[PDB]
């Protein structure tokens, strides 16, 4: 998930917030 | 060659900071 | 005042590095 | 756990390995 | 500004966004 | 004693990351 | 693909450290 | 300036000092 | 182009942390 | 040594321990 | 309590960056 | 040396340069 969708291309703070607890 | 060990370390810093007072989980696996 | 936000960031670097190819979880709560 | 037992005193690699997945 | 209002106490992402260009 | 030199370095990482593609300025002075 | 977001974060650490007690500005734009 | 002259090739401490305030 | 200056900085953090209370030396040269 | 044997490929904690003082 | 393990890690980043292409040694002992 | 003269008080780049190889 984050080891590919964001590891192969910068993402936004909104998408990173979806991985929050 | 190297790149995943350094790529998974640059997202951890921008991971707990996004949540804030909350925490999160990190598990690189399919 | 500040110290927990920086104390929880110095252990994350020494956390995923200890496991190695494995991952881990981080949740500051009682 | 790690936000106190090691946040208030450095720990060893063995103790930090117990928190591994 | 940021060398005291946030250096003596953690802040929020919203407050840090006010310092954006 | 030491604390301002390390306190101003922990906000730089959480400064340019907040803006994103934009930049910012840092000048510690009254 | 990724490389500018990480290339601009490796210079910030070596930027404020060069000036020392002084500060600096960072604005990626033409 | 620094997002290309130094992002595409390591520079020296002297060149990086020219960007100081 | 760049890669050695950043590759030699990712091993320093994983160098003194390995020894622990001990220190180490770093000299890039043949 | 470490600027090539580990700079061109991740290594193990055991190999990095050999460089300890 | 903690402070020497974090105080010796903030100088390492500002140590190899000072020399530049040269290296340096680090050994905490009397 | 650096674990006290600079660990208990920030230093200058000139003093840190004296520890260079
Ligand atoms: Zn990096
Ligand atoms: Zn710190």
């Amino acid at each position: 998930g984050i080891v590919e969708q964001c590891c192969t291309s910068i993402c936004s703070l909104y998408q990173l917030e979806n991985y929050c607890n | 060659f190297v790149n995943q060990h350094l790529c998974g370390s640059h997202l951890v810093e921008a991971l707990y900071l996004v949540c804030g007072e909350r925490g999160f989980f990190y598990t690189p696996k399919t």
